[PDB]
């Protein structure tokens, strides 16, 4: 929102190994920015990773 | 109406002193002190009184001092002048960043 | 100096979207929450919602959780709100008013004191 | 007597007090690479807060064991910050100045 | 070893030896299962029987 005129936190969603091994489910959470890193070998911003 | 409760109507002669009550629950008003009141003559937008439990917004004089205790709040309409006949409303901060209004009331015509 | 202005009253069919508008004057539009409230004709008040005019984030009453839409216009000194899925019961007067200062370090979204009103506008449902 | 095991980098929070005056310590002040500790007699009061009303969420991972993550923020977000009184900090920093001048 | 002239109190329900063996058995038994398979590959979608 408004190119950083905000105290931002980023939202992200991900696939988890649910209680059944091979029937994974989608989930959503939010993280503070220092714990997310860009993934793509290109400039693409769509996909992200934990800093670990 | 919503959980915030207020008496339907209160009456009294000129020169009296009246307390308009406002009741909530431990969740909303029994835990936070952001209580405010509003005055409204019919056919117009209301006007604020008591912007924060007891402090005074403008030149409205001491005739409307507020108070709170537990889940209860009060508006002390005092030194009654019959021209103050109008609707009076309670409202306070609540859970989940929401705001709720009291049921409103009607002042004396006597 | 300060004066809040709204669109004119409207008439609508059930299930419609009501584009109530609120334009500001006499104060820095970016420094105060603009705060919405409802009043059925001859009845009490009902809170609607918040909008940070600088950030656009909002939250609103659970009673309208079905669908409500918000907008802030920084360059216009004006804000919009939209009640949608309109019932016959939702006929009422609608106001906007100037709530507490947007502190850079304290969550003032919530302080119910607002000391300047718009003139009011209603929607009829038929 | 009980020490406080608190982790902190630049300012030693919740610490004890020097009994008389500000004191300074180094293995040798000539080596600039050495850490120089400063200890204060007068406690500067620091208050911090994170007024975003963060909310807890409970995702679950595989068999049984949960994993927690932040849900939707209720409210309008605001910066996390720390506050220190200006006059206290100015006076205390100037006093540390004189204590450094005792060696310089 | 019989004792000629003794006189001793016996409170039973506050006898600590039960706790000193409850924790003993819990620690011992929970240590006996360590080297064996921790199942985990069985939380799987079981698709199964015909009519009873
Ligand atoms: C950490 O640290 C940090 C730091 O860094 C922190 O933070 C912080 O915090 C704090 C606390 O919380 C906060 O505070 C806040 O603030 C805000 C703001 O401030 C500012 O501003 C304001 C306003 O201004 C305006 O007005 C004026 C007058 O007043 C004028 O003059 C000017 O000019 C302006 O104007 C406007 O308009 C124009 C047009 O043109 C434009 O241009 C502009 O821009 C604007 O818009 C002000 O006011 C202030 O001042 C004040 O204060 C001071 C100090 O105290 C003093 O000295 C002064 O005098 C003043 O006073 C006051 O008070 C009295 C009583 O006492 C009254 O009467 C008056 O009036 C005043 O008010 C500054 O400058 C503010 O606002 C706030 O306050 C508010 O709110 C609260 C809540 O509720 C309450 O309580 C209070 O009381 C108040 O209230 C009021 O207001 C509201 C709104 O705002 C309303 O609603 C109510 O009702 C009331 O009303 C009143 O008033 C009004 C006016 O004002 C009138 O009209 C009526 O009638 C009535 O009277 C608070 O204070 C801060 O902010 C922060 N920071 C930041 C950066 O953000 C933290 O906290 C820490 N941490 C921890 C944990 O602690
Ligand atoms: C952080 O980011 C995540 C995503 O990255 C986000 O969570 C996801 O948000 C989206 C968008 O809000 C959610 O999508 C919802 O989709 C449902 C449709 O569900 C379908 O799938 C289920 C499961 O099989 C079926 O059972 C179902 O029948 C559907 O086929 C929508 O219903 C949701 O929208 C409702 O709310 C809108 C207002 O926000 C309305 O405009 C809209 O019309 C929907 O309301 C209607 O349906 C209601 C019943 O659902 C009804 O009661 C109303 O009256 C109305 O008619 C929504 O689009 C997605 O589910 C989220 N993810 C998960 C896992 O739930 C987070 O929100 C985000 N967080 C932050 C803080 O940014
Ligand atoms: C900061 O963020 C936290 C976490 O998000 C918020 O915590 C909530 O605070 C609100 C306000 O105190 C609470 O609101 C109440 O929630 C009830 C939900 O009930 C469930 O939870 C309780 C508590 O465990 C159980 O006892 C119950 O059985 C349920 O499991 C609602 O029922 C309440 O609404 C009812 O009462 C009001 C009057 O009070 C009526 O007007 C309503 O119409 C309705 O009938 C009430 O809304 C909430 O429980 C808290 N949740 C948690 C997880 O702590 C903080 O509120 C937030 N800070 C601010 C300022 O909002």
């Amino acid at each position: 929102v408004k190119n950083g005129t905000v105290e931002e936190m980023k939202n992200c969603s991900f696939n988890t190994t649910t209680e059944i091994r091979d029937k994974e489910k989608k989930e959503y959470a939010l993280f503070y920015k220092p714990d997310i890193v860009p993934l793509s070998e290109t400039n693409n911003t769509s996909e992200y990773r934990l800093i670990n | 109406q919503s959980a915030l409760t207020q008496p339907a109507s209160v009456s009294g002669s000129p020169g009296q002193s009246i307390t308009i009550s406002c009741t909530g629950t431990s969740y909303d008003v029994g835990s936070y002190n952001l209580v405010s009141w509003y005055q409204q003559h019919p056919g117009k937008a209301p006007k604020l009184i008591i912007y924060e439990v007891s402090q005074w917004p403008s030149g409205v004089s001491k005739r409307f001092s507020g108070s709170k205790s537990g889940n209860t709040a009060s508006l002390t309409i005092s030194g009654l002048q019959a021209e103050d006949e109008a609707h009076y409303y309670c409202c306070s901060y609540a859970g989940s960043s929401t705001v709720i209004f009291g049921g409103g009331t009607s002042l004396t015509v006597l | 100096e300060v004066q809040l202005v709204e669109s004119g009253p409207e008439l609508k069919e059930p299930g419609a979207s009501v584009k109530v508008s609120c334009k500001a004057s006499g104060y820095t539009f970016t420094d105060y929450y603009i705060h919405w409230v409802r009043q059925a004709p001859g009845q009490g008040l009902e809170w609607m919602a918040w909008i940070n005019p600088t950030t656009g984030r909002s939250s609103f009453a659970r009673g309208f959780q079905g669908r409500v839409t918000m907008t802030r216009e920084t360059s216009v000194s004006t804000a919009y709100m939209e009640l949608r899925r309109l019932r016959s019961d939702d006929t009422a007067v609608y106001y906007c008013a100037k709530a507490g200062y947007i502190a850079l370090y304290v969550d003032y979204s919530g302080y119910p004191n607002f000391n300047s009103w718009g003139q009011g506008t209603l929607v009829t449902v038929s | 007597h009980g020490i406080r095991p608190v982790v902190s980098t630049q300012l030693l929070l919740n610490g004890s007090l020097a009994e008389k005056e500000i004191v300074i310590r180094s293995e040798n002040l000539t080596n600039n690479a050495k850490i120089i500790i400063v200890h204060l007699h007068t406690p500067v009061e620091i208050v911090c807060t994170r007024p975003n009303n963060n909310t807890r969420k409970s995702v679950r991972i595989g068999p049984g064991q949960t994993f927690y993550a932040t849900g939707d923020i209720i409210g309008d977000i605001k910066q996390a910050h720390c506050n220190i009184s200006e006059e206290k900090w100015n006076d205390t920093l100037q006093k540390v100045g004189i204590e450094l001048q005792k060696h310089f | 070893l019989v004792l000629g002239n003794v006189t001793e109190n016996f409170n039973m329900w506050k006898n600590d030896m039960v706790d000193q063996m409850h924790e003993d058995i819990i620690s011992l038994w929970d240590q006996s299962l360590k080297p064996c398979v921790k199942l985990t590959p069985l939380c799987v979608t079981l698709i199964c029987s015909n009519a009873t």
